[PDB]
């Protein structure tokens, strides 16, 4: 009680107001310090409560006090981290899942659990949960209601508590009446701290798996109700909305979408349980377009891990071959790799032939979800990738390739390339991927402006997003790590990577400051992309006297100079006053200032990784510069290079003086928060 | 619509050597008992 | 500024070579030992009878330079 009360009187705003009253508020440094201190105090107290519950369940009155506290807890729809931990602690408290673990010490564990000896605990927790007093968060009321219902159901199979065996089913009803599924989806899973503690994931997923495992009649009832509601919905649609089923589906897809503990709980839903596989099947039968989106997501979540995704690939592929079915019905499982790959080839043909019955938005949604689901399955099972890439009647690689040159909405392109990457995870796949990308001219590597250039300059600029460019650099990098060929495009023009290079350096990076960001993090992310590729590009560059003697190649009948050791150009750009260099320095100064703000998340993680890649390229230029200067001095391009040292003491445009090094140091002041940039800087 | 290379290579080399000789003169300057005065 | 001047000199010489192309169309161990010597001098960084003659000779040259400058100025006026 004193723990709950002291955490309850600790209001950081109240302390701040008290301190500002006596003028006790120090600098923003000190403000953050005392604030983090108070947050640590509260979090530690809550952690003590939770660890207590994890070691020994709390007594009846302690639990009722915890309930009285939780029944007054508010969200923001997501619940607070401390609020989430309190809810989860009480969750593990009412957790009766240890009664179904076949471990031999069952008697000692049943005698160590306070819920099996003091029936008054059952009576009182039940009477409090069955009070119609709406907890300040009714979704939380329903969440705890479903939890207590599942606990009473799991304890009803032991002969000692039958006086509650009937109040579980109605309780779930009350909880199902309280959008318990929606509360779980938005308030906790939608809370950015849920996936933080693996035990919270295990508790949520345990309750989730127990939902269809302990009360199958309720899942059947929801299925019948959703079917009747789908019928009425169709009646309305043709005549010109409760999303329960979609909600449960999305919940399932998200709760298992991560297995940070790698528990592979999704293995319960596949069958190499029976009710779980049966539901996973029956949901694929006559799947209306409306759930086509959610179901894929659910399937994606179900694929979490090697074995689960393997089972899912098996499920789709088996649903996708030539099999007699349905007593001559028009279509089988609307969720089936047959339906997927078939409608896919259908769209590919309908579009390549129209090179307007544009894809209806709902069809776009279903397609996007399907691509994401297949992406997850391929990502988590290598057997999935091996099976999907080689199914002859789907030819998903070539199908997607045909799709890409066709004018689809950009988002479908994103999802398709995402699946392309998920399949490319196997290196054999990646080899043909490189060749075929070089073949299909998705990017113009052979100019006979059109292509990603115009769409970036007009669409990506206008919509204030550059997803296309991000995918572009992603592909460029995944390919360049796979040893791009030296004669790239030889025969159509000069062999060498220079075209994509100029595209990235002049059009993307050097302009990245002038582009409008609807999501500010996008500027940082795009810089991060360009930087990654330039970095890897230099990182392989070995200075050789071959680079500086301009090799003459007969390309298209004209003698063009062959590209030097890949990084040479980049080095020439860093060894001179190129806008590239000043941009590196400017990003540096800006990151220094932003760090000096000591400010939360916005764009941060990307910002860090960006500046880190920058420092890396700096170190690399310094590293190779000795031999590079030796070789250039040996082969004598009139190109004047200056060792990066003298440049680093350059007079900064913003600073109007040589503070590049001083700024670079200043990150060392941020050590205790950022170890990484400190390491790079000191290097 | 070769000889110069090696020669300008001697050019970069002599530029660097002149820089080094400047550095040597500079350290001798920092050198400036009575004998050094 | 000086290093940037070097980079801009590279730029200008390249631009001049370019306008010459398009429109007008139609030892090392010695260096190493030298670095070692400069570093040695950096490390080093970390008779009353003679002064008469030395002051006398500095004085003699101090007189001579005067005649040199006067010759320069007379050459000027003659020009």
């Amino acid at each position: 009680n004193k723990i709950l009360t002291l955490i309850s009187q600790i209001d950081v705003n109240n302390e701040f107001d008290k301190l500002k009253k006596e003028r006790g508020l120090g600098n923003k440094k000190h403000r953050k310090e005392v604030s983090d201190l108070i947050k640590e105090c509260q979090q530690s107290l809550a952690h003590s409560l939770y660890s207590w519950s994890c070691q020994t369940p709390l007594n009846r009155e302690d639990t009722l006090l915890l309930i009285g506290y939780l029944e007054k807890v508010t969200v923001e729809g997501s619940l607070d981290k401390v609020n989430l931990t309190l809810l989860m602690s009480l969750l593990y408290c009412l957790d009766v899942g240890f009664l179904e673990q076949g471990t031999d010490d069952r008697e000692e564990l049943m005698k160590q659990a306070s819920m099996f000896m003091d029936r008054q605990y059952i009576a009182a927790i039940h009477n409090r949960l069955q009070n119609t007093q709406p907890w300040k968060s009714p979704g939380m009321q329903a969440t705890v209601r479903l939890a207590w219902a599942l606990a009473l159901r799991g304890i009803s199979q032991f002969s000692e508590v039958l006086e509650f065996s009937e109040a579980d089913e109605p309780m779930a009803e009350i909880a199902i009446g309280g959008n318990v599924f929606l509360f779980l989806t938005e308030a906790v899973v939608g809370s950015e701290s849920f996936c933080t503690d693996e035990f919270f994931i295990r508790r949520i997923h345990k309750l989730v798996t127990d939902f269809p495992t302990l009360m199958p009649m309720k899942v059947k009832q929801l299925r019948n109700r959703a079917e009747e509601d789908a019928r009425l919905i169709q009646m309305s649609m043709q005549m010109g909305l409760r999303r329960d089923l979609e909600h449960l589906l999305l919940l399932i897809g998200e709760l298992y979408r991560k297995d940070p503990f790698h528990l592979e709980l999704a293995l319960e839903y596949w069958c190499p349980q029976v009710l779980l596989s049966k539901f996973v099947r029956q949901m694929s039968d006559l799947l209306p377009a409306t759930l086509y989106l959610p179901y894929l997501k659910m399937l994606r979540g179900l694929a979490s891990g090697p074995q689960c995704a393997h089972y899912c690939f098996s499920l789709l592929k088996a649903n996708g071959g030539s099999s007699a079915e349905n007593l001559q019905a028009a279509g089988g499982s609307p969720v089936s790799w047959d339906h997927f790959f078939h409608s896919l080839m259908l769209y590919h043909e309908h579009l390549r032939r129209d090179l307007l019955r544009g894809i209806t938005q709902r069809e776009l949604d279903g397609l996007i979800a399907c691509l994401q689901l297949t992406c997850t399955i391929i990502d988590w099972s290598e057997s999935a990738r091996l099976a999907l890439c080689e199914h002859a009647q789907w030819m998903p690689v070539v199908v997607i390739l045909g799709l890409l040159q066709c004018s689809i909405p950009p988002l479908l392109k994103a999802e398709l390339l995402k699946t392309l990457a998920a399949f490319g995870k196997s290196p054999e796949i990646a080899a043909s991927l490189w060749q075929s990308l070089e073949y299909t001219q998705i990017l113009q590597t052979v100019r006979a402006g059109v292509g990603i250039e115009v769409e970036l300059n007009e669409i990506e600029s206008r919509c204030e997003e550059y997803p296309l460019t991000r995918a572009f650099c992603q592909l460029i990098s995944t390919l360049v790590e796979s040893s791009f060929p030296t004669n790239l495009g030889a025969g159509l023009r000069a062999p060498g990577f220079e075209p994509y290079l100029q595209f990235l350096r002049d059009t993307v990076f050097l302009r990245y400051r002038t582009r409008a960001y609807r999501r500010a993090a996008e500027k940082w992310e795009v810089a991060e992309a360009v930087l990654d590729v330039f970095y890897k590009l230099l990182k392989d560059y070995e200075p050789q006297p071959e680079d500086f003697v301009d090799q003459y190649v007969e390309l298209q009948g004209e003698e063009r100079v062959a590209f030097k050791p890949p990084g040479f150009s980049l080095m020439h750009h860093l060894l001179n006053e190129s806008p590239m260099l000043e941009l590196c320095l400017s990003l540096m100064e800006e990151g220094v200032t932003q760090l000096d703000t000591y400010a939360p998340f916005p764009g941060k993680k990307h910002l860090e990784k960006a500046v880190a890649y920058c420092f890396m390229l700096l170190n690399l230029t310094l590293q190779k510069e000795n031999r590079f200067m030796d070789l250039l001095r040996e082969s004598h391009l009139s190109m004047i290079v200056t060792p990066l040292e003298q440049l680093l003491q350059g007079i900064n445009p913003r600073s109007k003086k040589a503070d590049n090094v001083v700024n670079i140091a200043r990150y060392l002041c941020h050590g205790n928060s950022n170890a990484e940039l400190a390491f790079e800087s000191a290097k | 619509q070769k000889t110069y290379k090696l020669a300008e290579n001697i050019d970069a080399q002599l530029k660097r050597m002149a820089q080094d000789l400047k550095e040597v003169i500079e350290h001798l300057n920092t050198s400036a008992n009575p004998l050094q005065q | 500024y000086k290093r940037k001047l070097m980079e801009l000199s590279h730029r200008v010489l390249q631009v001049l070579i370019k306008q010459e192309i398009q429109r007008k169309s139609g030892f090392k161990g010695r260096l190493n030992e030298l670095m070692s010597q400069i570093r040695m001098q950096n490390h080093f960084g970390a008779l009353r009878e003679i002064k008469q003659h030395l002051k006398q000779q500095q004085e003699g040259v101090s007189h001579l330079i005067s005649i040199i400058k006067d010759n320069h100025e007379d050459i000027k006026l003659i020009e």
